[PDB]
Order: structure tokens, then sequence, then C-alpha cells
């Protein structure tokens, strides 16, 4: 039986209250298929984790049912008890987020938007990407911005704000990028808790730029018509579900997701999360 | 460090693999290239056969050059002779999945779909160039994508759609399985090779082409004129990459990962696009 550990994150993950009987409300496109996660009532920093049950449906949901019902496993699926993707921070060394969680052992698969990278894969092993995707940004339709390369974001300043997410493989690589210094350490004094935030701040003009996944920007600005996204996508990259090295459900795990692209059913998922 | 002197096959495909011929006064390949071998036959009567040296280069080659030098290991580079990327034959792989499933190369480096069947028999790498499947058209044809109904039921329509492939690799095996009546349509319309397909489509005697989405791309971006396009919105069907396909088990797959994801991570990557793969159109 998998822990499995997600993230709130829509298209991807959506998370609902539970209706007063402790069931999710039935709802339809074909029946969405839901299901109980536990997480924390309390999202706030340095607060106690009090869990409570909740509904949790889209992309990944989906992908997880698919995954359980080929590869024959059960599952309970949490969210995340800190909030976070997932960062390496120095304490001699330990990280954060879904991450940790999987490390740890408190969760046995990841199955969320989660980036796969050199710094995560030196620790965990990532399926073959369930999603192509890159960074965007996202601005109020309003703003005039070329891309990542625009002063605004080159030479920064307090004029023009902007951020990403923390404990999210993007803000760690701004904080560390040489050429990116300037707005490296900027995004330090503006990174929202979680990309809802960021997003709702993009249009109450709190945030003017947010540098964030495409596949959740684009969602997002598809839905939202007061916002945007501009620029070309940058550092193409992939989705991965996440597991410890020793897991044995690995190779099945890649197989299952090269079967999905493959005969459509993740084309399937896109256009009924996504498109 | 140890037995670190790799068997590694490649199959030629512009721009990711280029074979040029050795300067015959010096036998040694120059500039931005490097040593590679190709088996070739003294007659048909025969398997007798002699290894030409010749000269590779190109978006793979370099993506080799960079994984040598960051993984610590040396190679002998050679051409595959017995069929191209991957094809199971009577349940026996040929092409380069085959030099690796047994165990002529420690891996293959080049234009190597991963799949999922291919992946039963070998490791892949982490993509490190995305692609799937793409439709190549003369700009102004209206098709919806691989599951248009033209493609899906083409008899539906006269006159029916003019279209195919080049058999015998990942894309042929993805519409085999998802389509039979498109495919066994489209074996009329086998081409030999791309160069062949883009002169159909250019002269009227093909209405669309559909294969590796990595490739077209590539082929769009350089052609006379921006008349040759790939419909959609840059679209891709059963969307995978490339990868290095290495022996199951194999030791060397753990650094390789990490190395191609620290070339995403660096710039590195980009720099190799830029080099190779950006067009004119
Ligand atoms: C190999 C690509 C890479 O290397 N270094 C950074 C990135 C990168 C690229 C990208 F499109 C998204 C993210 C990211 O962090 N997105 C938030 C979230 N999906 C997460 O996983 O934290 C990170
Ligand atoms: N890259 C393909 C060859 C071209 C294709 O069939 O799309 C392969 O690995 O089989």
């Amino acid at each position: 039986r998998l822990k499995i550990v997600t993230i709130h994150q829509e298209p991807f993950v959506y998370v609902k209250p539970t209706l007063s009987d402790g069931t999710c409300k039935e709802e339809f496109t074909d029946p969405v298929k839901k299901v109980i996660c536990t997480g924390p009532n309390d999202t706030s920093p340095g607060s106690p984790r009090h869990t409570v049950p909740q509904c949790c449906y889209g992309f990944c949901i989906d992908l997880l049912i698919k995954l359980a019902r080929t590869m024959n496993f059960t599952y309970e699926v949490h969210l995340v008890a800190d909030g976070k993707f997932g960062t390496q921070e120095r304490v001699k060394k330990e990280w954060n987020g879904m991450m940790g969680e999987l490390l740890s052992g408190q969760a046995d698969m990841i199955v969320a938007p989660l980036t796969i990278n050199n710094e995560r894969a030196q620790y965990i092993e990532f399926s073959k990407p369930f999603k192509y995707q890159g960074l965007t940004i996202l601005v109020k339709k309003g703003t005039r911005i070329t891309g990542i390369n625009d002063p605004r974001l080159r030479n920064p300043s307090d004029k023009f704000i902007y951020a990403t997410v923390k404990q999210s493989s993007v803000d760690i690589y701004f904080r560390r990028q040489v050429e990116l210094s300037t707005m490296y350490r900027h995004m330090e004094k503006h990174n929202y808790e979680s990309a809802a935030e960021a997003i709702q701040a993009v249009r109450d003009n709190k945030l003017h730029a947010f540098i964030w996944d495409s596949a959740v920007l684009e969602f997002e600005a598809s839905q939202k018509c007061d916002l945007v996204t501009t620029g070309e996508l940058f550092f193409r990259s992939g989705f991965g579900i996440g597991m410890r090295k020793d897991s044995p459900w690995k190779q099945n795990v890649s197989l299952s997701i090269l079967k999905s692209h493959e005969n459509g059913f993740m084309e399937d998922l896109d256009k009924t999360w996504v498109r | 460090p140890d037995d670190n002197h790799l068997s590694i096959v490649t199959l030629e495909e512009a721009p990711f693999v280029i074979v040029e011929d050795i300067d015959p006064l010096t036998e040694t390949c120059v500039r931005n290239t490097v040593p590679c071998r190709k088996f070739v036959k003294i007659n048909n009567s025969t398997n007798e056969g002699m290894n030409v040296k010749k000269c590779c280069k190109g978006f793979c080659i370099d993506i080799l050059k960079k994984l040598s030098r960051t993984v610590k290991f040396t190679y002998d580079l050679y051409l595959v002779t017995n069929g191209k990327h991957g094809k199971k034959v009577n349940n026996v792989w040929n092409g380069m999945i085959g030099e690796v499933v047994y165990q002529r190369a420690v891996m293959a480096v080049g234009s190597l779909t991963i799949n999922e069947e291919r992946s039963e028999v070998v490791d892949f790498s982490v993509p490190f160039v995305e692609t799937g499947i793409s439709v190549m058209v003369s700009r102004g044809t209206q098709v919806t994508g691989l599951s248009d109904k033209k493609f899906q039921r083409p008899h539906d329509y006269s006159p029916p759609f003019r279209f195919g492939t080049v058999p015998n690799g990942s894309t042929e095996r993805n519409i085999r399985n998802n389509y039979p009546y498109m495919h066994q349509y489209m074996t009329r319309f086998n081409q030999r090779g791309v160069e062949d397909a883009l002169v159909s489509l250019k002269t009227g005697k093909l209405d669309a082409f559909i294969y590796d989405a990595a490739v077209l791309n590539y082929k769009a971006g350089r052609d006379e004129g921006c008349k040759l396009v790939t419909i959609g919105s840059g679209y891709i069907f059963a969307t995978t990459g490339y990868g290095i396909a290495l022996q199951k088990g194999s030791p060397w797959k753990r650094q390789i990962d990490l190395a191609l994801l620290q070339f995403v991570g660096d710039g590195e990557m980009e720099e190799l696009e830029t080099l190779w793969l950006t067009g004119i159109c």
C-alpha cells in the first residue's frame, strides 16, 4: 500500500473540502475521478500541522489512478506538510518539500508537477517525463515584457517586482546563478509560499511578473483573461514521477508512462485538464 | 576509470549525426569531428568486409564528446550496418537497439527515440532532445494532426490523402499499434528516407509526411522558401525524447543521466541547440 505525496497545483491537483458526510462532490466533465487526500488545514509558516480529509482531483490524480490500476497497487494520498516542491538547504544538508518527505519514508512516491533536475536526480529516481514543458512569465494583461532577458528583469530594482515560488527548483536556480545575481537575490525579497498566492498577487498588481511552469501559467491565462504569458518557453524540461532509488516499482512506472504517451492517454489527460 | 574504453554505436541522421569522408592523405579527422568506423562489405557473396575510417559530427556527437569528458570514458565509435534505429524482427532486435541488446555496443548515441518496447530490452538515459510524431505538409494544407479523420479513415475522402512515413522506426511502430487502418493504407506511400519524402512533398506526389518531430522541425527550419511546415502549435503526438540506449543494468547510466541533466541546467544544452538546430524559417 503506497503512500503518495502531492501538492496543490491546478490543473494537475485540485484540492477542495469534503462534503459534510466526508465524501467528495460528484462532478462531471464522464465522472470526474476524485480521491480523499489528507492535508494540513493550517497553511501558515512555523505552524502545527493538523491534518484533515480533503478531496483531490486533476491531471496528476487521473495519472495516479492509471498507474495504480496498471501496476496493481493500493495507495493513500496526502498533501506535502510544508506546502513545498523541494529544495536542498544547508542546516549538514537537508531536503524540504515533497523531496524531503520521499527521502524520509513519509512518502513512497511523489505524483505531482515535479521538475526533473540534476540536483534532485542525485538523490531520487525520476520516471521518464509524463509532461514536457518549461518556464514562462505570467503578467497582467497590460504589462509589456519581452521575456527573461528584458532589462527590467536583467538589471532590476524595486520599480518592477517579480518572483517565483519559494523552495521550488526555479527559486534556488535564481539565488544560485552568477549572471542572475541582481535578479537571483531580488526574487529572494519577493518570493511566494505557493503558486496560487503568486498568481492572485499578479491580478491584484502586487506582483508584476511571476516566473513559473508553463504548463500551470498557460492554463491560468487560458482561464483568467486579465492574465497573459509573455516570452518564449525557456529551460525546457519535464515533470516526472518521483521514487526512492531502491523502489521496486521504478521500471514499471516508466514503462507505464511511456505506454500512456504512445497510446494517447497522456493526450487525453491534456484534453481533459489542460486544453 | 576501469574498463572505460567503450564500444559505441551511432547512425547517420542530420543534424544529429553527420558522416563525412576522412582526408585520405592524413587519415585524421579534423576540427569538430570524431573518428567513426563503418564496416563495408567486399561483395554480396561474402561476409568479408573492411572497416572504413570516417568522421562524425553533429548535435549527438557533441553530446558524446561532453559525456566522454564528464563521465571519463574513451570510445570506439561505429556506424550500425544491420538495419537502422531499431526494429524487432521475428523477435530479434536489429539496428542500434540490436547492437546494445546483443552486447556489441555499450551504448547507442544518435537520433534514437525512447519508447516502451525498446525500454523493455535496453535502459535509456533521460531524454536529451524532445521529440515525438509530427506531420509535415506544404503550407496551407489543413490537417489537425495524426488524429485527423483524413488519416484515420482516408478512403472516406475523394480523392484520398496521400501520406506516408519512413518504415521500420518508432513512428511506424506507433502507427501500426494505434491506427491499423491508417497503417495498412499508408504502406503504399512508404518512403525510403527523409530526403525522398521531402522531394515527394515539394513536387506534389505526397500530401503529408509523418515522422519524428525533431527531424521534421529541423527540416522545416532549413526549407527553401519556407514552404514545408509542421502542423499545429509546433504539435507533437506521443511526446518522448531521444535517449542514450545502454545495456540493461548498465553501470554507466547513473553518471550519464546526471551529466545530461547538468548540461540542461548549465545552459550547455541550449548552446548545442543554437549551434545545430536553429533554422531561418
Ligand atoms: C532541468 C530543468 C531545470 O534545471 N534547473 C531548474 C530547472 C527548471 C525548469 C523548469 F521548466 C521548471 C522548474 C521548476 O522548478 N518548476 C517548479 C516546480 N515544477 C518544481 O519542480 O519545483 C525548474
Ligand atoms: N528516431 C526514430 C526514427 C525515425 C522515426 O521512425 O520517426 C527511431 O528511433 O526509430
